RNA sequence: ACGAGACUCUGGCAUGCUAACUAGUUACGCGACCGGUCGGCGUAACUUCUUAGAGGGACAAGUGGCGUUCAGCCACCCGAGAUUGAGCAAUAACAGGUCUGUGAUGCCCUUAGAUGUCCGGGGCUGCACGCGCGCUACACUGACUGGCUCAGCGUGUGCCUACCCUACGCCGGCAGGCGCGGGUAACCCGUUGAACCCCAUUCGUGAUGGGGAUCGGGGAUUGCAAUUAUUC
């Protein structure tokens, strides 16, 4: 087989991006099955970004410490809530996974200029690697705080998050904060 | 407040306080002889394209 | 803080449970728990008696995380 | 008996291994079924210590490091021989010994 | 043809055992379960009030992996990491006592018998019914 | 990272100051020729040595060199 | 099938009032004797459904508890497993947990504090007697 | 009939022997998918999804893996599975079959073929990590 | 010229070579399964995984671009490796520390009302707060029944060196016991059956079962003595 867990259709994959998809695509031969390759994808600049997003995305589960390393549970909890996602939505786990990560990721930001600045900031453009590895940690956040404290466990936190950033809703903590973080830029222009 | 692509043709260098932002040059694709010179944050590649959110804006060049 | 949650069968835990909870499209014993406000091991019990009646279908086991689908 | 085994240990591997070629090609010479330079896991001892004499400055540890070799040679051989090629103007620094089964 | 000792789950194999077994009952049980800690690393008393089942069929199973599993194996096979609390933990042995009166037990059955190289082997008899029980458990699911 | 000493230059230049026609363009060759008409102590110096003179050897085909 | 007679949210077990909220084995934890391995073995020996609620126990069964928690003798258990082993005054090893005389023989150091032992000025002072420093350290308990 | 041609990943190893046979595969002296985790299965089953059943169904490879740490000895068996069909097609067969499979595989995957780089880097002193150091008082 | 680099040690490659019956493929009742998994055996091929020796191998070497087309840098083919990690580490200095290592010590204090091994009898295990190097913790990211399949470095029975790591049978919850005990070594520990997890009762959203951090009581092995239970 070809599919992602056997089950993940590959072919209904689509563009849209029409050119920001170099950064973010899994149509390859290299798309594989289980995404758990170990930690080489951090050893050179971008050679990161030639691995697909599921990979990266599961990787970035293991927060806090108490749970570093553990990918075996990444991996189980991602294949739980894709089996999960598209059955209550419908599509794709992947083609809604690409959009709730677009919808996720912030596009302006602010940073300081000039040797002396310390009064005020500039807006810039934010690269694609920039947003989608700032959105994935975003995500895995919301994650965590829909199961910190709260009457919602692991593996359900992400399926529901990603269906509210496909969603465009508030809810997510996600956008919520990328609008928040959007406003102060906004006023920082 | 449109959105429009531009294909980065020379990255021209890295400023910041202490370091974040790339300076480069990018021509647009509807026009091809426009081209602007923008401070985008985050890495970024030679050849590849940025999602602005004001055309009207520029970034300090040099 | 603090949650009191009722630890026996009661008029609400039966009803609306044979039809308007299979009702939903996602089932958990979370869901079932929070959309209920009721102990998991009360409800997990009747998940397996439903289970061996067998109108739901099961996706995953665990001690901490099951997974239901509506089969009826 | 035809069960002779030498036994060298020393702590460089230069002078061991010339030691060893010596005496396999001495024993070769003659018509011995001999067995090869058979190579005991070397074991080094590590010793991790304080630098300074009194407790002042850095921690600045010591890896002071002895890595010892083996190698366990089989033959069968009248004795006699054994002895008559073993004082064959061994290298200073390496331990000989003959071992019977 | 023929069948796997090892081609079932392991887990639904040894449970498979532990039913077997207690469907024979042959099995004997000592006088106190509640006296023995059971594990160094264990803070509450086993939840199984069954235990000693699972316990011979699952050291029949390791027994028939390898044998010489005498008084000094089976304590380290459970033992493990025990809470000192506040110290920094240490590995601590399994409780010789309940091990000891598990190694007395599996032995005299007609499953586990002496070896030439110290400890236990499995008699072939108990491996033909191991045997008989992977291929049924096999063809349960696996061979329809 | 990956400058030349000056004495894996000097040593070039000198090997190919004295023994031009001896060399060749292919590494490969290079080393063994060195190793042949010098004594270099290490097998590493012999490979950065004769990786300059390969280097040299690609200068001087597309003309004279200053050194 | 479920019991609607006798339902009761409260077990009443030293004329005291514990939360029936909890599952069995577990809330009973609250009295000085019974919990963690020891509530275990009692109900272990109860031979009684642990697989029910809380709210599904009967009557018989915490009277059966009861008979169970008062006779050590009940079931041979050893003196050891108790924490009354080699008591003081008398040689006593059962078993009687009630309110009022418990906290007596936790106010076991009196007996030292007239023997004006090191450990007994230690425990005057309300220092940890077991060789634990002190110097400075041990803000907790005093503002 | 046999090439024993081994595999490696950290300190850990697997060894698959290959030889002319039924074309059925045992790991461990056991079937294929019944590993306990469950969760890397697929990760090793890659070869025959891959390659088809029928370039695996001419050949028993019997493979047997030694190594400390569980992760370590998973992500070998595979590499020794790829590297034992293709040193047995290399030497016995011909080459076009064994050039086909490692071109496949190499197109999906590089690291199938060739062993880990990485290895567990040594401790220096004065911290209580590989690279980090003890806590500076300031 | 010194320092840097080179260099020494270490690892990423050796189906090329010298090779062992301590570790081991491939090898037929013996121990067995309706042609197949099973550390109980022995010679055979003589080394692939196993140990350590000679070597060899990587050189910004081969392409694309940038570069005062230089020194170099950035990507790709190939390759095990395209920056492995340490050791050593220069001028000249600090009134830095060490006269509590020195039987290396100078000069004052010494020269018995001593400034030592002798009872160890005597103490930093004494407390009204803060700075200074970590672990448990905050859980439905996991305590939790066990189903489990696997390590590396190495000290290890004594020309005054008594102190050694661990299997058979039994006892006991625990410290241990007795007969030979396996250890001149990869033969013995041990196919080091260690940490998480693939599951098995509770918790299903917590002050509790985690935090046992503070007070009771039971035992052993080197201890003339363990009180201020230091030790399990």
């Amino acid at each position: 087989d070809i599919k992602l867990f056997g089950k993940w259709s590959t072919d209904d994959v689509q563009i849209n991006d029409i050119s920001l998809q170099d950064y973010i695509a899994v149509k390859e031969k290299y798309a594989k099955y289980l995404p758990h390759s170990a930690g080489r994808y951090a050893a050179k600049r971008f050679r990161k970004a030639q691995c697909p997003i599921v990979e990266r995305l599961t990787n970035s589960m293991m927060m806090h410490g108490r749970n570093n390393g553990k990918k075996l549970m990444t991996v189980r909890i991602v294949k739980h809530a894709f089996e999960i996602i598209h059955l209550l939505t419908g599509e794709n786990p992947l083609q809604v996974l690409v959009n709730a990560i677009i919808n996720s990721g912030p596009r302006e930001d602010s940073t300081r200029i000039g040797r002396a600045g310390t009064v005020r900031r500039q807006a810039v453009d934010v690269s694609p690697l920039r947003r989608v590895n700032q959105a994935i940690w975003l995500l895995c956040t919301g994650a965590r705080e829909a199961a910190f404290r709260n009457i919602k466990t692991i593996a359900e936190c992400l399926a529901d998050e990603l269906i509210n950033a496909a969603k465009g809703s508030s809810n997510s903590y996600a956008i919520k904060k990328k609008d928040e973080l959007e406003r102060v830029a906004k006023s920082n222009r | 407040q449109p959105i429009k692509l531009a294909r980065v043709t020379k990255v021209l260098g890295r400023t910041g306080s202490q370091g974040q932002c790339t300076q480069v040059r990018v021509e647009f694709m509807d026009d091809t002889s426009r081209s602007i010179i923008r401070n985008v944050k985050g890495p970024v590649r030679e050849g590849d394209v940025l999602t602005l959110l004001e055309s009207e804006r520029e970034a300090r060049r040099l | 803080d603090k949650l009191n949650n009722l630890v026996l069968f009661d008029k609400a835990t039966y009803d609306k449970l044979c039809k308007e909870v299979p009702n939903y499209k996602l089932i958990t014993p979370a869901v079932v728990s929070e959309r209920l406000k009721i102990r998991g091991s009360l409800a997990r019990a009747a998940l397996q008696e439903l289970l061996s009646k067998g109108l739901i279908k099961l996706v995953s086991k665990h001690r901490a995380q099951v997974i239901y689908t509506r089969n009826t | 008996i035809h069960r002779i085994r030498i036994t060298l240990t020393s702590r460089n591997v230069k002078s061991l291994e010339k030691v060893c070629a010596d005496l396999i090609r001495g024993a070769k010479e003659k018509n011995l079924k001999v067995k090869g330079p058979v190579r005991m896991p070397t074991k080094t001892l590590r010793i991790t210590t304080r630098k300074t004499p009194c407790g002042e400055g850095s921690k600045t540890w010591d890896r002071f490091q002895m890595r010892i070799h083996k190698r366990l040679i089989d033959l069968h051989s009248p004795s006699e021989i054994v002895k008559q090629i073993t004082s064959i103007s061994i290298e200073p620094g390496v331990e000989v010994e003959v071992t019977i089964a | 043809p023929g069948v796997t000792v090892k081609d079932v789950n392991q887990q639904e194999f040894v449970r498979a055992l532990a039913a077997f077994l207690k469907k024979s009952g042959k099995l004997k049980v000592p006088e106190w379960v509640d006296t023995v800690k059971l594990a160094k690393h264990k803070e509450l008393a086993p939840y199984d009030e069954n235990w000693f089942y699972t316990r011979a069929a699952s050291t029949a199973r390791h027994l028939y992996l390898r044998g010489g599993a005498g008084v000094g194996s089976m304590t380290k096979i459970y033992g493990g990491r025990q809470r000192n609390g506040v110290m920094p933990s240490h590995f601590s042995r399994g409780s010789k006592s309940v091990a000891r009166r598990v190694l007395q037990a599996l032995e005299g059955l007609k499953m586990v018998e002496k070896d030439q190289d110290g400890g236990r082997k499995l008699t072939p008899q108990g491996q033909r019914d191991l045997d008989r029980i992977a291929g049924q458990v096999a063809a349960a699911n696996k061979k329809h | 990272g990956r400058v030349r000493t000056k004495t894996v230059k000097k040593a070039a230049r000198v090997i190919i100051e004295k023994y031009y026609t001896r060399l060749g363009n292919d590494f490969h060759t290079n080393k063994r020729v060195c190793e042949e008409i010098a004594i270099i102590p290490s097998k590493k110096l012999r490979n950065k040595i004769a990786g300059y003179v390969t280097h040299l050897m690609k200068r001087i085909q597309r003309g004279p060199v200053r050194g | 099938l479920v019991i609607p007679e006798k339902f009761q949210h409260i077990l009443r077990v030293l004329n005291t009032n514990i939360d029936g909220r909890r599952k069995i084995a577990f809330a009973i934890t609250a009295i000085k004797g019974v919990g963690r391995r020891y509530a275990h073995v009692v109900l272990r020996k109860a031979d009684i459904d642990l697989t029910k609620r809380a709210g599904e126990l009967t009557e018989d069964e915490v009277e059966r508890v009861i008979t169970i928690m008062q006779n050590p003798r009940q079931y041979k258990i050893p003196d050891w497993f108790l924490n009354r082993q080699k008591d003081v005054k008398d040689g006593k090893y059962s078993q009687v947990l009630a309110n009022g005389l418990d906290n007596k023989l936790r106010e076991d150091l009196e007996r030292l504090k007239k023997i004006r032992a090191h450990r007994g000025l230690r425990h005057f002072w309300g220092l940890r007697v077991r060789g634990q420093h002190t110097k400075t350290t041990g803000r907790r308990g005093r503002t | 009939q046999s090439v024993q041609v081994f595999g490696r990943k950290k300190t850990a190893t697997a060894v698959a022997h290959c030889k002319r046979g039924n074309g059925l595969i045992k790991v461990n002296g056991r079937p294929l998918e019944m590993i306990e985790p469950r969760t890397l299965q697929y990760k090793l089953l890659e070869p025959v999804l891959l390659l088809g059943k029928e370039r695996f169904a001419g050949v028993d490879i019997r493979v047997r893996v030694k190594g400390g740490g569980h992760v370590a000895q998973i992500y070998a068996i595979r590499q020794s599975i790829s590297k034992a069909l293709v040193a047995y097609y290399q030497k016995y067969v011909d080459e076009a079959s064994k050039k086909e499979i490692k071109d496949i595989l190499i197109q999906y995957d590089r690291t199938l073929l060739v062993a880990d780089p990485r290895r567990c880097e040594s401790k220096k002193f004065g911290g209580p990590g590989a690279r980090a150091r003890y806590q500076k008082s300031y």
